[PDB]
RNA sequence: CCUCCGCAUAAGCCUGCGUCAGAUUAAAACACUGAACUGACAAUUAACAGCCCAAUAUCUACAAUCAACCAACAAGUCAUUAUUACCCUCACUGUCAACCCAACACAGGCAUGCUCAUAAGGAAAGGUUAAAAAAAGUAAAAGGAACUCGGCAAAUCUUACCCCGCCUGUUUACCAAAAACAUCACCUCUAGCAUCACCAGUAUUAGAGGCACCGCCUGCCCAGUGACACAUGUUUAACGGCCGCGGUACCCUAACCGUGCAAAGGUAGCAUAAUCACUUGUUCCUUAAAUAGGGACCUGUAUGAAUGGCUCCACGAGGGUUCAGCUGUCUCUUACUUUUAACCAGUGAAAUUGACCUGCCCGUGAAGAGGCGGGCAUAACACAGCAAGACGAGAAGACCCUAUGGAGCUUUAAUUUAUUAAUGCAAACAGUAUACCAAACCUGCAUUAAAAAUUUCGGUUGGGGCGACCUCGGAGCAGAACCCAACCUCCGAGCAGUACAUGCUAAGACUUCACCAGUCAAAGCGAACCUCAAUUGAUCCA
RNA sequence: GCUAAACCUAGCCCCAAACCCACUCCACCUUACUACCAGACAACCUUAGCCAAACCAUUUACCCAAAUAAAGUAUAGGCGAUAGAAAUUGAAACCUGGCGCAAUAGAUAUAGUACCGCAAGGGAAAGAUGAAAAAUUAUAACCAAGCAUAAUAUAGCAAGGACUAACCCCUAUACCUUCUGCAUAAUGAAUUAACUAGAAAUAACUUUGCAAGGAGAGCCAAAGCUAAGACCCCCGAAACCAGACGAGCUACCUAAGAACAGCUAAAAGAGCACACCCGUCUAUGUAGCAAAAUAGUGGGAAGAUUUAUAGGUAGAGGCGACAAACCUA
């Protein structure tokens, strides 16, 4: 992901990151199943409802993901109108 | 000099292919100068020629950066020269069509101090100015019998 | 690379020039064409093709006289000095030609046929049909190019207008202009063919290396083509 | 193949 | 005593065995003092070969080889004329040597003349004794190749037979010098022709290819490739190919017929051969004894007619055998000289070395112990010879295997024609009664034969290829929660017989030992009141 | 105590400032280090390649306009390993050193000297007494690897336990590593002296300071912000391109020359055989005379033979009577 680049000398982010994931600020990424889209004629519609649902990392793929971006992706954004605005913050946590 | 993919596409090989214009050698003829030049000439130099009505017109009219030669510019030199000094073009008993032709051409009029340095590369420019600042060293007797006599004058006139 | 031809010389002389071998070696040094190199020194004869040339304040005809037969290295036949008038050059010999002899170079066509013999030259427009004739012309004054090997000869065939078709050795057939002078009679150095080699000690000495020895598969170029006869060339300009 | 390495002489110095 | 040497010319740094002092130290493989030196003294004087030629036009076909007979073929190494202007003259480079190229004072190499041994020039030996071993020289009672795979040094002087190549020659400089490449004879294709080799040539020529003389001959084919005509064809001395079965009288090898294919179903010749294993073939001879050699046979199912088949005139440092005569290779070795060997005088290595106070047997260990256990063995130190061990010395093995590390060759393995000649289109010129003709030279697009700008060649394989497999499920190994492999032994699957509420949300779990993935389901709105075991496909892009 | 150990100066690297120079006479474009004579032709051109994506065919900062935040953002990319701006607030003239070193360090340098090849090119150590060397004095010695002074004395990985004394008595299988297992008969080593091998981001841990704000503009923040400390090796291949060099050995060609006694000479690309061209075999050595030698047995030696001189054909090639043979061991 060049730690040093030839130029800034700064450290560079991997732009499929962004396009297939979303991090939020408490620390958490969320990724699409794969194949919610692709021959869904001989799947039940159990498994359609599955694929189509907004799952969560684990601990190892929320490092990696973190690792390949600066700190430019672990921000605070304030959109007007962002439907994933209420994840942010997580509340009700004991360790 | 550039590079040409093949079938279009950035996924295949990268093949270099160089381009080149077309040349159609014609014949002119210069108001300005009186004579006939052989130039092979293309196509977009014949129809900037048509759009500045004439030869004339687009030699003069073009500035360095758009002939791209030197026969241009010295064209450009010899008809900027022909135009200040004022000099004869064709011949006497009929001066009413060189008055025509001078007065065809006065929307410019570049003097001659200023014309003769116009399309002259940096060597050339660099031989004429030492041609011109040639001069051959005067004998040190000149200045030495002018000093004497001015000092003699000096000293007897007071 | 200092490589200058050895052709040196803008006036037609008779003493030999000496030539220098080749090998083939162009203007860069590199080998372009295989199997020459080493032989016998030769020296270079300035041969006169044209048959039909005035001299000096001259137009009309004019007589020669064969001297003598010699022998010339650059090529298979022989040729022989035909000295006349005020000069003397090198022409191509014909076959039953001796010292003594006597032949004529004329350029008047006639009403009819001449019937010439084998060593004087006559326009093909006074020959009759059925003739051998040999070193034939293309153009009226460029000279002798065709058929000046060692015996070769060709036959009148026919005739038009203003034309003159000319049976090659090669059973091709090519017409050329009337006004063309070309000579009567086969070369000399007959029998050239049944010259047996022996050794490659001849070949050596006339300048020829021997083949390559690499085995090459014969493609599909080394079958027998069995053609029909190409098309007469014409060289009449036709406006 | 034919293998073979050629010597190496040292210096006039020494 | 040798002279297989020397003197000059040619090439080559130019002072490199003349004198003087030092010669205490420093280079002689040791010394005197000097061909491996420090400083000073000056050699070589040209007549030797060079340093060269005032122009304008023109002239030069009857070789050399004692050149006079003769005779040729590879067709050849030497010459002037008319005119204009020019009467100043001897300058320059080296003349030494014991010498050059190979790191050297090297048993290597160097062009021509001179007497081919002389009038040029040098010393195989430092001394002491005669150890073993090795190398170079003379011969030997009897056998003369009986030893060795093979006549392998050697001297006598040596005949015949077979294969291969026509011959001379040349090729792997530095392990193969050959049957290997070439050579005259033959055959195939291409080209109507003037300036830079081809060629200052003309279809009895030139270029591109296959075998390689003389004698007998080259029988067939365009279904497949290429080439030529675009007339569906021609070409094979262009790439290549010329059957099987059944019925077939006593014995093999069959006469003949039927059958299916196709261009023909092996023509001539020759041989168990340089010829797949059977093959040490029948048999004769050469030896008393012969897979060695020659002669007559093809089931040669894999010889074969220019990838040419065989005798023949001559030949071969090519590969094999033998006859009359002889060489210590042997039975069985020996007599002498030199190099060399042992000691004395000095310069004086290279490889190699973890340290050694370093014996043997049995047994053990990373599987072959002088250093481990038990025994045997033992005052110490040098010289002179052999190899049994220290898996001894030289090359990170050239043989086997791995490498998403390379390179060479050939394509019908992949991107493309980047450069030709042919094409069709568009612009560029000029005539032409609503039509045709598109010449010479430039530009862009797409196609056909040659080059090419780049690359890779998957995995397990009781070492690798070949044998077998590449995804998933079930039955025993793994027996009563769960997981567990094998190139351990078996069934299979890449789907199906019928309604689309096979609609939308939403607590809780299992999870093929990680992840990517898959599955069950509380309840609500909506509606009348799902079967089988594996049964399959993600990113990008369209 | 012999061999041999230390004695500081030519200076060496980067900053700030400053823009730095080029004939005493002769010779220097032909055979440079040459005084003197008749065809004037000589440049104007996408660099490529390695590596990476575990191959590789698209792609891979190097492009010569001062900082920073934006920002590694939109974008380009077999949409993947990677590459990468712009719009925008902005960027305080002048001061002479080394928390670098002292000959195996620092430029290779006292020097681009010797030496290697025809050639481009490669290319290394040097110098130590002293105020008075016009003080040739008497001292300053003492430490490593090699030696005598002063050899060995039976037994054993060289060592330990020990007693009045070295041995004698008992125990005990060198060093680091790929390896489950090594002193193993696997790898490295003769010693001494000098030199040589863990360089760094997002995210983490600890300690000061301030605080809903921290921070010397830019950034972050539902207890945060700043600063400091802490951390990620060396050497070793075959391959490819670009710019220049080679036919003086060897392959081929060109112009002018030279060489071959004697006998049989059948007329001959005939035979034996001198000098000469090449080397089939034996014997000697493989750190030799020699990084390819010594005698004959060898083939040719009137021609497809050898050689002195000069020139040309060079790597995406030259040449080739085709050995993938040769192109300076
Ligand atoms: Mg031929
Ligand atoms: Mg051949
Ligand atoms: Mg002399
Ligand atoms: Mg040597
Ligand atoms: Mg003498
Ligand atoms: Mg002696
Ligand atoms: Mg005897
Ligand atoms: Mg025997
Ligand atoms: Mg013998
Ligand atoms: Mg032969
Ligand atoms: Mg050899
Ligand atoms: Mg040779
Ligand atoms: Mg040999
Ligand atoms: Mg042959
Ligand atoms: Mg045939
Ligand atoms: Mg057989
Ligand atoms: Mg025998
Ligand atoms: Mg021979
Ligand atoms: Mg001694
Ligand atoms: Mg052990
Ligand atoms: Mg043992
Ligand atoms: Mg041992
Ligand atoms: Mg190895
Ligand atoms: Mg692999
Ligand atoms: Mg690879
Ligand atoms: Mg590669
Ligand atoms: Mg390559
Ligand atoms: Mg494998
Ligand atoms: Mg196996
Ligand atoms: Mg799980
Ligand atoms: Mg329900
Ligand atoms: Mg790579
Ligand atoms: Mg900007
Ligand atoms: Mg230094
Ligand atoms: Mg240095
Ligand atoms: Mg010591
Ligand atoms: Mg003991
Ligand atoms: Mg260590
Ligand atoms: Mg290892
Ligand atoms: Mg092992
Ligand atoms: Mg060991
Ligand atoms: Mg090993
Ligand atoms: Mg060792
Ligand atoms: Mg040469
Ligand atoms: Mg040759
Ligand atoms: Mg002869
Ligand atoms: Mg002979
Ligand atoms: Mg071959």
């Amino acid at each position: 992901l060049t730690y040093f680049s030839a130029r800034k000398g700064k450290r560079k982010t991997v732009k499929a990151v962004i396009d297939r994931f979303l991090r939020l600020h408490c620390g958490l990424w969320v990724r699409r199943k794969a194949g919610y889209k692709k021959k869904l004629w001989k799947k039940t519609p159990a498994r359609k409802k599955r694929l189509r649902e907004f799952v969560f990392c684990n601990k190892t793929q929320s490092k990696l993901l973190d690792k390949m971006t600066t700190s430019f992706w672990k921000r605070r954004n304030w959109y007007v109108d962002d439907p994933y605005q209420k994840y942010h913050d997580r509340t009700n946590l004991k360790v | 000099l550039g590079q040409i993919y093949a079938n279009n596409d950035k996924l295949s090989k990268r093949l270099k292919k160089v381009w080149k214009p077309q040349l159609f050698e014609r014949e002119f003829y210069s108001e300005i100068l009186d004579k006939k030049f052989t130039v092979t000439v293309t196509m977009r130099t014949l129809d900037l020629i048509d759009e500045a009505y004439g030869l004339d017109f687009y030699i003069l009219k073009a500035s360095g950066e758009d002939l791209c030669s030197k026969f241009g510019m010295d064209l450009k030199r010899g008809m900027l020269l022909r135009l200040a000094r004022q000099d004869p073009q064709l011949h006497p008993e009929d001066p009413e069509r060189r008055a025509a032709i001078y007065d065809k051409y006065k929307e410019f009029a570049i003097p001659e101090e200023e014309a003769e340095w116009v399309g002259l590369t940096l060597e050339e420019a660099i031989e004429k100015q030492r041609l011109l600042e040639e001069k051959d060293p005067v004998p040190l007797f000149k200045i030495y019998v002018a000093e004497l006599i001015q000092q003699l004058q000096q000293q007897a006139l007071s | 690379a200092n490589f200058v031809s050895w052709k040196s010389r803008t006036k037609y002389t008779i003493t030999p020039v000496k030539m220098r071998k080749s090998g083939g070696r162009d203007h860069t040094g590199r080998i372009r064409v295989h199997g020459i190199g080493g032989g016998h020194k030769q020296r270079y004869r300035m041969i006169d093709f044209l048959r039909f040339r005035p001299e000096e304040t001259k137009s009309g005809p004019f007589e020669e006289k064969v001297i003598q037969v010699r022998y010339d290295p650059c090529r298979s036949a022989d040729i022989a000095l035909v000295a006349g008038g005020s000069r003397k050059r090198w022409i191509i010999a014909t076959e039953n030609m001796q010292a003594g002899d006597t032949i004529l170079n004329s350029n008047h066509i006639g009403r009819m046929a001449v019937a010439a013999r084998e060593g004087d030259a006559h326009p093909l427009g006074a020959l009759p049909v059925g003739t051998l004739i040999n070193n034939v012309e293309s153009e009226p004054g460029r000279g002798a190019q065709y058929i000046r090997a060692a015996g070769t000869c060709g036959v009148l065939l026919r005739k038009v207008n203003g034309t003159a078709i000319i049976q090659l050795p090669s059973k091709r057939q090519m017409q050329v202009l009337e006004t063309c002078v070309a000579t009567v009679g086969r070369v000399s150095n007959v029998d050239h063919n049944k010259r047996v080699i022996g050794k490659a000690g001849r070949n050596r000495w006339l300048g020829k290396r021997p083949n390559s020895g690499r085995w090459h598969r014969k493609g599909g170029w080394a079958g027998r083509k069995i053609r029909p006869l190409p098309p007469m060339k014409s060289y009449v300009k036709l406006p | 193949k034919k293998r073979f390495t050629p010597p190496i002489y040292q210096p006039k110095f020494k």
